[PDB]
């Protein structure tokens, strides 16, 4: 009626597979599959951007359902502010899969 | 419909291997049954020689050029009516 | 038999821009009743109706092709 | 049977700069090139028949 | 390094040699209706199939054996999967109509009625009977194998597969000898025409569905497939599913509907 | 890895603008050519 | 959505802010000239001591420059806003781009 | 400092258009081209007959 | 004051009516006396000079609105270029009648117009409004 | 958009040879089939 | 290297690239087969001395410049340059099979050369109707050829369909919902879903023309109890999406282009955008009996497929409108790239409402199958689509290649292209009016000065043509860089720089939900 | 040295559509009544004045004997 | 026929025609409003330095974009299938006559009561009689009653054709296996020319129709001798 012999993903998933699986389990998500969540963006709390390098890519959607989405580069150093809405977004870098 | 069986609680593999052996492979035996059974040739019709028929605006890639791609001699007239 | 041809009049069972049911059924009607008259001794007379209107509609080419068809025993339709 | 998809993982991870089509090994090569001689072969020849069937054969 | 968690794909061959083939192909079609000559064509077919086989091997090595089919990319191969089957859907549609449209203002030629005059249909509640109900239990099978596997087992997911390989061959079988038997033929009107042309590209996919299913059980016999892991398996079921209802269609409309 | 940069990602050179033209007129050239020779083929066919 | 007095007040009390930094400055003024209007004296009496407190003197005249543009073909506009900000000009000792030959092509 | 447009659009804009309306007039008017207008107004009627 | 293409992903300089303070001043590395200037611009604006203040402008911004605004010369080279391409199209016209076109048919010679307008009378082409509608019937010559 | 200074720049003279190269390449072979249109059709 | 890179790509920026090419070498083709069709036009009486070749040049016009000029420049080219871009996504979902997309479409295009030196090729109109297409009157390989050709380029569009709609449903930033993509990659997705749905039935429709011609069927031969009617109800039912598939790229590309060079952050009316491109694809699919207008059809189906037909003027206005309103209040940039959109908003209006004077299916008896159709689809479709493609073409020119462009070279290059078209096309309305036949390679002697007229404006658009090709060289040829760029917040596709690294977005963009 | 009037300052982007969309509706107008007039009702009136007292019979015997016809001579 | 320079329809010969030319006229002047309006506007937009940049709202205009457009199609729509359907009312022929195409001549059979049938071939230029006009006369002409309603059956004997005259606002597709019916009604005796209107060869532009109507009592003694 039942029996095994079918490997499992803990068992047999590899590369990339893997490590998303590894890090979804520790709750991180390294390899941005999530979105994710805004702070109130003041000065005193920015939202703060990972990065493996010293500038990223930022869409901001300044208000919920703009359609326009605000882009520019988040440079390592001080927070910078949304051209269009002024809120405040600071760049944490570096490092990834030790 | 519901069909006229019951189970619902769950469709697992027991479930399916169920259907397969107590429902699905009973059906395709008794239409087995029933086909090859009702086998057995018909006899074949008066030739007739109609215009809508054995089509030939082109001779076949194949062959004579005038014998369809499954000829079956039996009951597949040329345009010039059934093979000797 | 209340006559004064002209052409084939409007067919409320044909009403629309193919035409090519209304030849077919005239040809058909023309010769389904001279088949009953000549064979019940009748007289192909009262049959004149359907081979005016066919005559009238139907493409040369076609009742040519129709009645060498019924000639050689591979006309399509039931007569 | 056993299972040696871990085998085959080491192998095809193997950090040997192969591209994927070629690096289970020297039979992936010579597929390759069947494939690519068959391919550029026939192509050659639809040429030379597009060439005879150009012109009247009278 | 990224940081996404899609796949970059290393530069292949095989789109080119599949693009070659298309050219030898269908050129090849060509040469043999016209030059009387099936070379082109038999070269165009096997590079068609070196081209599918390492094309397909690449993937599984990608996937089984590199590891770079995240969630992300199995769900885009799903929609891939999913998009492809519509437009399989649509070709089929084409036919379908073609065959209403003959069949329901059937014209002098076939004799004004349908089936045409002189034309013998096979009887529906025969061979027709037994080939719906060999894809319906194949259904059924490999929905059991689906769930064998999600379940962890092994060799009930590889008997419900045999099973549906078999239920799969035997209509490919049974539809043979059906074409053969057949008193009418292509050439027979557009009674054989539609009759042909529609059953013949849907008995072409279910030889490319068993084709496919018979690829997934060898990747079972050698555990590529995980109980969770495993959309070539729902591709395959996906497009059998396809192929079943797709006869389900032609045997209401053409065999019974049409006879 | 692959070259980048203006000029780098297309697969032709524009490292010479005296060749490059000479690349693009047989380029250019043979596609709007095509035409008038298949017309000439087809009228010397008869 | 608001009252012409409300909508001036609002970008007043912007300008005002005594702590106002140089990238509010730019984002009030570049975000402004996005509207359908000239801006009311007010308005651009507020920004100008901004560019005070902010030691800027060019973005001043600037200033100055796209009240101007923003008249477009209304040629009475521009001189009717300078004559009412004199009394600020001539304390803040801002000259008009006409008094530095910036209006000159 | 003038650019191209200072120093040579009064002469593009004159000789490409004198040379524009030359070349057209010359081609619609001398080389023989059958512009086919209408008779109305031009043609006297002849007997065909 | 030099831009780099490596400098792509910063903020940069530009000048438009509709984005007045630009993200950077016009020039970044200022000489000694400039930036004492600068320090000067920290006290009354009111004891700077004219050419202080025209440079104060002139080291934030390029160009100013009646510059950057200025109208030129180019639709002269734009209007007067595609006229002449267009000249050079007639002589290629000229060329293909000359070489490629032969006769017309007969039926354009001024005899068979004059027959051919007298026969689409005859039959009263367009009687309505087009053609017949134009010749006078009564007085035989075209209506005035 | 601002851009640097052409790298290799292409003055008047260039440009009026770039520009009869590139219209001869399409009106030369177009013209020689054109011309040459009645020795094909009476061929 | 270089076939590595160029033959066996698997990067969506150089399968643009190589599509770019490949639609720009077609477009040469199909302008020489416009220019012979013109010169037989222009003057009466017979150029060519052979209608079968004319017929030829007529249907290769129409197949190059639909299938191997509009369809891989829109959709091959700026698709994929601009779609991964503009969602920030690594490249296609499938980069492999997105190359087979490109790689189909070289041999497609052989197959139709070979159809025209073989036999006396396939005269028939790019509808290729039974009897005309069958194996009667034109017996031979040429037809059957024109159909592999169109198998190869069906399934090269049908692939790249799925594959543009799983890339744009499946890989765009987890944030940013479908209502915060960028119009160009809504007009894609769009485009796909219509390639989708109405080519596999172009496909069963030729391919039952195919076993016709070499198999004995009869599906359009009346002696078995075909229609050739049933042909065209499935060509149609895909020529009709084809001719808004033709568009709804450039409608993406002009709301681009109007909404930069006005200076907007944003196009008027985004949802009221999104709709207009879906009711109008939508719409598309329930129309196509308007190509059948005079084939004997019941009065009813022609009341329905007239009103219909017209309906589709509603949301197609308020894309025209919207773009008004996204020029209104601008700061106008007169760039060449927005001469063309300006010229794209007016000339396809005027071509849209010569289509609603034809949806009428009382007047259509009269101008069906004459000029006053051809000169229709020449404003709309030629010049609709080939002024954005233009447009598009002038102004990610510097962002695909890192050049620029000489703008007053490309201003001239527009002025002149606008004469010519409005030269050739506009009379065209009177000689369809006065009843013209269309596929003619003579007409009475009366229709002559307005195909004078038109022949000699096609040599106006030929000048157009020769003076782009030297734009392209001289700017390549001068290699002026990119050094800054307008307006990049709003316009994604530029930001990586100009051009973009072969990877873009390997460190995806960080966009919040809040 | 006089004060300047204040002036209107706001809103004359869209004051000026306004007015335009405004004249240009007024132009419609006119020019359908100079189209009906000079072209619709021109083509009623052409229509009706020569179908008023023609002559079908008449035309004929005039074409008849400019001996245009195949039937009729 | 059409004349030279002609801009807009051939004149109504039969009273559809006329109708659609009014038809036509009503839709033009709708056509030419539009299309000015929107080249008006464009003109409107770029002609100003006054900006408004910021976001601007689309739910109200977009009102009057959308019901605006959709009572001008129904005031097309109206009386386009006015026309349509009055096309199409019950007509009672008192004639019927089959045109079957043919690569590349028409032949006509009028069989209401007699056999009669002739082909139609273009006169080849080289043949014409002076005055007669290239690419449009035949042989032997279609002569109908004037003034009569005629009820024409189009027909082929190999690929499609399609009948067409313009004058009379007529074109039906002639296709093999098919018998499409359109009606045929002239106001006035004359000779109506058309060209074949569905590409079928080599020979599609060398294939004329040309009506000659004439009174019953010619064309009765017409029909009597082409027997
Ligand atoms: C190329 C050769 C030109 C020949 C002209 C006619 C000769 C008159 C002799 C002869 C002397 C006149 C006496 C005869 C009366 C004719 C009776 C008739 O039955 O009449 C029916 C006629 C009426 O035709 C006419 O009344 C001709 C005028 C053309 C319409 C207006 C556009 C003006 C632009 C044309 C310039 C050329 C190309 C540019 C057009 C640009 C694209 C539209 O035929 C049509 O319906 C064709 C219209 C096609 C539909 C397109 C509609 C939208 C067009 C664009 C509007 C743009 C707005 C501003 C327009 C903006 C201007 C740029
Ligand atoms: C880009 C390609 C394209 C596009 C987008 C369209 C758009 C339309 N077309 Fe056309 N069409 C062709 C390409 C195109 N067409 C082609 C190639 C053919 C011929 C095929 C062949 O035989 O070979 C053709 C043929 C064709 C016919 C067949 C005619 C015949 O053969 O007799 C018809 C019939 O209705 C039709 C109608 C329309 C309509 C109503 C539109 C509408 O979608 C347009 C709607 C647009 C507008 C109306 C303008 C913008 C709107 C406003 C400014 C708002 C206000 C307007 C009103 C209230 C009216 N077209
Ligand atoms: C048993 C299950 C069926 C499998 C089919 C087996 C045969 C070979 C392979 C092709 C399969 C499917 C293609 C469908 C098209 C053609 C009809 C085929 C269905 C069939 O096989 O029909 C047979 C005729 O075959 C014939 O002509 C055969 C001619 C073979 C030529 C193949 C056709 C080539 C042209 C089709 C190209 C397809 C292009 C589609 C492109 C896809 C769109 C992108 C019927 O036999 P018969 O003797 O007429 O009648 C029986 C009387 N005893
Ligand atoms: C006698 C032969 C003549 C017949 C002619 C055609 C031949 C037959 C073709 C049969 C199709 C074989 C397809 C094999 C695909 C195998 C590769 C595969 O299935 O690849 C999978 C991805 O699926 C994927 O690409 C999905 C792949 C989609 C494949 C779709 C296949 C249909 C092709 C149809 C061709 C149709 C032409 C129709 C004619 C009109 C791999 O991912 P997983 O399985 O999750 O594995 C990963 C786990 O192991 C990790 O834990
Ligand atoms: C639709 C696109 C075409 C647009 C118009 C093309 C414009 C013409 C460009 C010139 O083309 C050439 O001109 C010739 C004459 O002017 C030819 O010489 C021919 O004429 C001679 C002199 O009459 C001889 O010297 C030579 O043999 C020769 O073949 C010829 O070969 C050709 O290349
Ligand atoms: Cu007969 Cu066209
Ligand atoms: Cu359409
Ligand atoms: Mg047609
Ligand atoms: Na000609
Ligand atoms: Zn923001």
């Amino acid at each position: 009626a039942s029996g095994g012999g079918v490997p499992t993903d803990e068992e047999q998933a590899t590369g990339l597979e893997r490590e998303v699986m590894l890090a979804a389990r520790k709750g991180q998500d390294p390899y941005n599959i999530l979105a994710p969540k805004a702070t109130s963006g003041t000065k005193e709390d920015p939202n703060l951007v990972p990065s493996i390098t010293n500038k990223r890519i930022v869409g901001c959607i300044c208000e919920e359902d703009n359609s326009t989405v605000i882009w520019f580069w988040l440079h390592k150093g001080e927070a910078q502010r949304c051209p269009s809405c002024g809120t405040h977004y600071k760049l944490v870098p570096h490092q990834l899969a030790h | 419909a519901s069909a006229a069986k019951g189970d619902h609680g769950g469709t697992g593999a027991r479930t399916w291997r169920f259907l397969t052996f107590g429902l699905a492979l009973p059906s395709v035996a008794l239409c087995t049954l029933n086909s090859w059974l009702h086998s057995g040739h018909r006899e074949r019709p008066a030739f007739i020689p109609y215009h809508h028929l054995r089509i030939r605006t082109k001779p076949f890639s194949w062959g004579d050029g005038n014998h369809t791609f499954f000829h079956n001699p039996r009951v597949n007239p040329l345009p010039t009516g059934y093979e000797k | 038999k209340i006559k004064n041809y002209q052409t084939a009049p409007f067919d409320s069972r044909f009403p629309n821009q193919n035409q090519t049911r209304n030849c077919w059924q005239n040809y058909l009607d023309f010769h389904r009743c001279e088949k009953a008259m000549t064979a019940k001794g009748g007289d192909v007379s009262v049959c004149e109706w359907y081979r005016r209107v066919y005559k009238s509609l139907c493409p040369i080419s076609w009742v040519s092709t129709w009645d060498d068809r019924r000639a050689e025993g591979t006309f399509p339709g039931k007569i | 049977f056993e299972n040696r998809v871990a085998e085959k993982q080491k192998l095809f991870q193997e950090d040997n700069g192969l591209p994927v089509h070629l690096k289970g090994g020297a039979t992936d090569n010579i597929l390759y090139r069947v494939t690519m001689t068959l391919c550029l072969g026939g192509t050659l020849y639809s040429l030379y028949c597009l060439g005879w069937a150009s012109f009247p054969h009278k | 390094h990224q940081t996404h968690a899609y796949h970059m794909v290393n530069p292949s061959p095989w789109p080119l040699t599949g693009a070659l083939s298309a050219l030898l192909m269908t050129s090849g079609l060509t040469m043999w209706f016209h030059f009387n000559s099936m070379t082109l064509l038999m070269i165009g077919l096997t590079t068609n199939m070196l081209t599918m086989y390492q094309w397909w091997r690449d993937v599984i090595r990608e996937s089984t054996f590199q590891g770079h089919h995240t969630p992300a990319v199995q769900k885009g191969l799903r929609y891939g999967m999913i998009l492809f089957i519509i437009s399989e859907v649509l070709f089929f549609t084409g036919f379908f109509w073609a065959f209403y449209h003959s069949s329901l203002a059937p014209t002098p030629e076939l004799g004004g009625c349908w089936p045409p005059t002189g034309i013998h249909p096979l009887n529906p509640l025969e061979v027709p009977l037994l080939n719906t109900s060999v894809l319906l239990a194949s259904g059924v099978s490999i929905t059991w194998a689906h769930h064998s596997l999600m379940e962890g087992d092994r060799k009930h997911m590889l008997q419900a597969l045999f099973i549906t390989i078999t239920l799969g061959v035997y209509f490919t079988l049974l539809q043979a000898s059906e074409y053969y038997e057949a008193p009418f033929t292509i050439s027979d009107g557009v009674y054989g025409s539609t009759f042909f042309v529609a059953t013949g590209f849907h008995g072409l996919h279910v030889i490319i569905g068993s084709t496919f299913l018979i690829v997934c059980f060898f990747r079972q016999l050698k555990f590529h497939f995980t109980s969770n892991h495993h959309f070539g398996f729902e591709a395959a079921a996906w497009y059998w599913h396809f192929v079943d209802v797709v006869w389900l269609f032609l045997y209401v409309s053409i065999y019974w509907w049409g006879s | 890895h692959y070259e980048e940069g203006p000029g780098k990602n297309i697969p032709f050179s524009v490292e010479n603008k005296w060749r490059l033209l000479a690349m693009m007129t047989l380029f250019f050239g043979s596609g709007f050519a095509a035409p008038f020779f298949i017309v000439r083929h087809q009228l010397l066919k008869k | 959505h608001e009252t012409d007095e409300e909508f001036d007040a609002r970008w007043v009390t912007y300008f005002n802010k005594p702590d106002i930094d140089a990238w509010e400055l730019r984002k009030g003024m570049n975000t402004l000239v996005g509207y359908d209007l000239v801006p009311e004296p007010k308005i651009i009496d507020a920004a100008l001591r901004a560019c005070r407190r902010l030691n800027d003197f060019a973005s001043a005249v600037r200033i100055l420059e796209v009240v101007k543009d923003k008249a477009g073909p209304h040629k009475e506009i521009y001189p009717y806003v300078i004559q009412e900000l004199r009394p600020t000009l001539n304390e803040l000792g801002i000259s008009t781009p006409e008094e530095l030959g910036l209006d000159k092509v | 400092a003038p650019d191209f447009h200072d120093k040579y659009g009064n002469a593009v804009l004159a000789s490409g258009a004198t040379f524009c309306v030359a070349v057209w007039v010359y081609m619609a008017t001398q080389i023989g081209i059958e512009w086919n207008p209408s008779p109305v107004g031009r043609v006297t009627p002849k007997e065909w007959r | 004051s030099v831009v780099k293409s490596e400098d792509y992903a910063l903020p940069s300089y530009v000048d438009r009516r509709d984005y007045p303070l630009p993200d950077v001043a016009h020039v970044k590395n200022l000489s000694a006396s400039q930036k004492a200037l600068k320090e000067k611009e920290k006290a009354s604006w009111s004891s700077l000079s004219i050419d202080e203040k025209v440079e104060l402008y002139r080291l934030k911004f390029k160009e100013s609105f009646a510059e950057m605004n200025r109208s030129t010369n180019e639709w002269k080279t734009v209007v007067g270029a595609a006229m002449f391409f267009i000249g050079f199209t007639a002589l290629l016209l000229i060329w293909e009648k000359h070489y490629v076109y032969g006769p017309i048919p007969h039926t354009f010679e001024e005899e068979w117009v004059a027959k051919q307008t007298k026969r689409m009378l005859d039959m009263k082409v367009a009687p309505i409004q087009g053609f017949s509608a134009k010749w006078d019937y009564d007085k035989n010559e075209w209506k005035k | 958009i601002t851009a640097k200074p052409a790298k290799t720049p292409t003055s008047p003279k260039e440009q009026a040879i770039g520009l009869s190269v590139t219209f001869l390449s399409f009106l030369l072979p177009a013209g020689w089939v054109l011309y040459h249109l009645d020795n094909y059709k009476k061929s | 290297m270089f076939i590595n890179r160029w033959l066996f790509s698997t990067n969506h920026k150089d399968i643009g690239t190589l599509y770019l090419l490949f639609g720009a070498w077609a477009g040469m083709v199909g302008t020489a087969l416009s220019l012979l069709i013109r010169a037989e036009l222009g003057q009466p009486g017979t150029l060519l001395g052979d209608d079968q070749i004319y017929n030829v040049v007529v249907t290769a016009h129409a197949f190059v410049m639909i299938f191997f000029m509009v369809m891989p420049i829109m959709i091959g080219g700026f698709g994929n340059w601009l779609v991964p871009l503009m969602i920030g996504a690594p490249d296609m979902a499938f980069p492999r099979m997105n190359n087979m997309s490109f790689w189909l479409l070289p041999p497609s295009f052989l197959l139709l050369l070979a159809s025209s030196m073989v036999e006396a090729g396939a005269g028939t109109g790019w509808t290729v109707y039974p009897p005309l297409a069958g194996n009667l009157a034109h017996a031979g390989a040429s037809v059957d050829l024109t159909i592999f050709s169109l198998h190869l380029a069906g399934v090269s569009s049908i692939l790249g369909a799925i594959n543009f709609i799983t890339t744009i449903i499946n890989m765009k930033p987890p944030a940013m919902s479908q209502y915060q993509t960028p119009l160009f990659v809504w007009s894609v997705m769009i485009t796909a879903v219509l390639l989708l749905l109405s080519l596999p039935v172009l496909a069963a429709g030729i391919t039952m023309l195919l076993t016709d011609r070499n198999l004995n069927t009869t599906f359009f031969d009346p002696a078995g109890g075909g229609d050739p009617i049933l042909y065209q109800h499935l060509f149609w039912f895909f020529g009709h999406p084809e001719v808004y598939i033709l568009i709804l790229p450039g409608f993406g590309m002009i709301s681009h282009i109007v909404t930069y060079y006005s200076g907007k952050k944003e196009p008027f009316g985004y949802m009221g955008m999104v709709w207009a491109m879906m009711s109008i694809g939508f719409l598309g699919f329930i129309v196509w009996a308007h190509h059948m207008f005079t084939v004997g059809m019941d009065v009813d189906t022609r009341a329905y497929f007239t009103s219909a037909t017209m309906i589709i003027a509603i949301p197609t206005g308020v894309k025209v409108f919207s773009w008004l309103a996204t020029l209104h209040g601008g700061n106008i940039k007169w760039s060449p790239a927005m001469m063309w959109a300006l010229g794209f908003i007016f000339l396809f209006t005027v071509g849209g409402l010569t289509g609603i004077v034809l949806a009428n299916s009382s007047l259509d008896i009269v101008l069906h199958d004459t000029y006053y159709v051809v000169a229709h689809f020449h404003y709309v479709l030629s010049m609709g689509a080939v002024f954005a493609i233009m447009g598009g073409f002038v102004h990610w020119f510097p962002l695909f290649s890192g050049y620029t462009l000489n703008d007053t070279w490309a201003k001239i290059h527009f002025a002149i292209m606008f004469v010519g078209v409005n030269m050739t096309f506009f009379p065209q309305h009177f000689l369809g009016l006065s009843g013209m036949p269309r596929r003619y390679s003579d007409y009475p002697d009366a229709y002559t000065m307005w195909n004078t007229i038109s022949s000699m404006g096609s040599f106006i658009s030929l000048t157009a043509v020769m003076l782009m090709v030297f734009i392209i060289w001289e700017a390549f040829a001068s290699k002026r860089e990119v050094l800054t760029v307008d307006l990049t917040t709003t316009n994604l596709e530029w930001l990586n720089g100009c051009p973009p690294p072969y990877h873009t977005f390997e460190e995806p963009t960080y966009v919040n939900l809040k | 040295s006089t004060a300047l009037a204040k002036p209107q300052m706001r809103g004359l982007l869209a004051r000026r559509l306004r007015f335009h969309i405004v004249g240009a509706f007024m132009v419609s107008l006119g020019f359908a009544t100079f189209y009906k007039f000079a072209v619709a009702e021109k083509r009623k009136k052409a229509y009706a004045d020569f179908y008023r007292n023609y002559d079908s019979m008449k035309d004929f015997e005039e074409m008849r004997k400019a001996g245009i016809f195949q039937s009729a001579k | 026929m059409a004349y030279p320079m002609q801009l807009g329809f051939q004149d109504a010969t039969s009273p559809i025609m006329e109708e659609l030319l009014h038809f036509h006229d009503h839709t033009l002047m709708i056509v030419f409003l539009i299309s000015s309006l929107v080249l008006y506007i464009i003109s409107l937009m770029l002609t100003t330095k006054l900006t408004h940049t910021s976001t601007m709202d689309a739910q109200e205009v977009e009102t009057i974009w959308t019901i605006l457009p959709a009572i001008i199609l129904i005031l097309i729509a109206l009386p386009s299938l006015r026309i349509l359907y009055m096309m199409d009312e019950i007509n009672n022929p008192s004639l019927t006559v089959k045109t079957m195409g043919h690569q590349w001549y028409w032949s006509y059979e009028y069989t209401d009561y007699e056999d009669l049938s002739f082909d139609s071939y273009m006169i080849p230029t080289s043949e014409l009689k002076p005055g007669e006009l290239r690419l449009l006369e035949v042989d032997n002409r279609v002569v109908l009653p004037m003034e009569m309603t005629i009820r024409m059956l189009v027909s082929s004997e190999d690929v499609l054709h399609s009948w067409a005259v313009p004058s009379l606002g007529l074109k039906t597709d002639a296709i093999p296996g098919r018998l499409n019916q359109t009606t045929l009604m002239s106001s006035r005796p004359g000779l109506y020319y058309g060209q074949c209107s569905e590409i079928c060869g080599s020979n599609h532009s060398f294939m004329p129709i040309v009506l000659e109507l004439v009174p019953l009592k010619y064309f009765e003694k017409w029909s009597a001798s082409m027997l």
